[PDB]
C-alpha cells in the first residue's frame, strides 16, 4: 500500500514511511477508525460535509 | 455561473459573498471559522480596504432569512508573485474580524493536504463551482446561489482542445458554450468530493464568459497549501492589504 496508488487506501490523508509501511490521517475535527483507513467526524460541523445531507 | 442550477439552500455552506459598500464584489470560500479564500484580482481596485465584507450563509440576495453571518474583513493576504490585472497567482487568504459561527447553513470546505490533493482530487474528474455571478455572458447576474458540475482538464489537453496556462492553474468545463462560471464568480469554490467529504481544489479566476472554443480557468489550490497553511499560522499585522513572499 503506497499513497500514490488508491490514496493507499485512506479516506483523507496519507504518509509513506521507512519500509512497507504508511500511515493515514484526518483532518482536524475527525478522527481515525481502528481500521487504519476511515475517518469519523468527533465535531458537530466537521470540513467538506453537508448538515442538511447529512442528516437526511 | 451560466447552465447550472440553484444551489438548494444549505448544500453549498462554505460559500462566501464578498461585498465592498454593499455592492457584489466577488465569491469565496470558507475554510476555517477565521479564514477565507478568494482570488487577488477581486481586490485589484479596492480604494477603502475598511469596506470590505464577507457574507456567509447567503443564499438568496433578495431577502434575508436568519441564516446570513457578516463579518468584516480584518486582512487580506496576496503572494508575493501576483501581478494586478493578470491571472497567474490568482489567490487571496481573507481573515475575518470575528469568527463565524458553524451552523447547518455555514460550514468550512476542508483545505486539503498537497500529496492527497496532487495524487488524488486531481484525478476526480468532476467538480463543483458555485457563485451569483453573471447567469449569461453579458447577462445579469443570479439572486439565488448557482452551481456548476464541471470537468477539469490536463492542461496538455486544454490547450489542444482550445480553439496561458501555467502550472498554477488549471482547466475545467466545458468548450461548446453552455457552461462556465462567470464575472461576479470569481472567488468561490472547485470543490472536489472524495469518499463521502469535499475538499478545496480550485479557485474561481478570469477572465471571456462561457465562450465556444475556451474552458474555464482555475487556481490551482494544491500549488498553494503550505503557503495558506503558514500564514493561518501567523499573527495579524496592521493595515489590512498583506503582500506575502510566495513560495
Ligand atoms: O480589473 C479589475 N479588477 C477588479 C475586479 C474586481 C472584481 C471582479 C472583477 N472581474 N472583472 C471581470 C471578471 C471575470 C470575468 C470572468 C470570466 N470567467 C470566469 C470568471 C470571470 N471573472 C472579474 O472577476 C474585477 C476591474 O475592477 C477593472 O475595473
Ligand atoms: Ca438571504
Ligand atoms: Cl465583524
Amino acid at each position: 500500500l503506497i499513497c500514490v496508488n488508491e490514496n493507499g487506501g485512506c479516506e483523507q490523508y496519507c504518509s509513506d514511511h521507512t519500509g512497507t509501511k504508511r500511515s493515514c490521517r484526518c483532518h482536524e475535527g475527525y478522527s481515525l477508525l481502528a481500521d487504519g483507513v476511515s475517518c469519523t467526524p468527533t465535531v458537530e460541523y466537521p470540513c467538506g460535509k453537508i448538515p442538511i445531507l447529512e442528516k437526511r | 455561473i451560466v447552465g447550472g442550477k440553484v444551489c438548494p439552500k444549505g448544500e453549498c455552506p462554505w460559500q462566501v459573498l464578498l461585498l465592498v459598500n454593499g455592492a457584489q464584489l466577488c465569491g469565496g470560500t470558507l475554510i476555517n471559522t477565521i479564514w477565507v479564500v478568494s482570488a487577488a484580482h477581486c481586490f485589484d481596485k479596492i480604494k477603502n480596504w475598511r469596506n470590505l465584507i464577507a457574507v456567509l450563509g447567503e443564499h438568496d440576495l433578495s431577502e434575508h432569512d436568519g441564516d446570513e453571518q457578516s463579518r468584516r474583513v480584518a486582512q487580506v493576504i496576496i503572494p508575493s508573485t501576483y501581478v494586478p490585472g493578470t491571472t497567474n497567482h490568482d489567490i487571496a487568504l481573507l481573515r475575518l474580524h470575528q469568527p463565524v459561527v458553524l451552523t447547518d447553513h455555514v460550514v468550512p470546505l476542508c483545505l486539503p493536504e498537497r500529496t492527497f490533493s496532487e495524487r488524488t482530487l486531481a484525478f476526480v474528474r468532476f467538480s463543483l463551482v458555485s457563485g451569483w455571478g453573471q447567469l449569461l455572458d453579458r447577462g445579469a447576474t443570479a439572486l439565488e446561489l448557482m452551481v456548476l458540475n464541471v470537468p477539469r482538464l490536463m492542461t496538455q489537453d486544454c490547450l489542444q482542445q482550445s480553439r496561458n496556462i501555467t502550472e498554477y492553474m488549471f482547466c475545467a468545463g466545458y468548450s461548446d458554450g453552455s457552461k462556465d462560471s462567470c464575472k461576479g464568480d470569481s472567488g468561490g469554490p472547485h470543490a472536489t468530493h472524495y469518499r463521502g467529504t469535499w475538499y478545496l481544489t480550485g479557485i474561481v479566476s478570469w477572465g471571456g464568459c462561457a465562450t465556444v472554443g475556451h474552458f474555464g480557468v482555475y487556481t490551482r489550490v494544491s500549488q498553494y497549501i503550505e503557503w495558506l497553511q503558514k500564514l493561518m499560522r501567523s499573527e495579524p499585522r496592521p493595515g489590512v492589504l498583506l503582500r506575502a513572499p510566495f513560495p
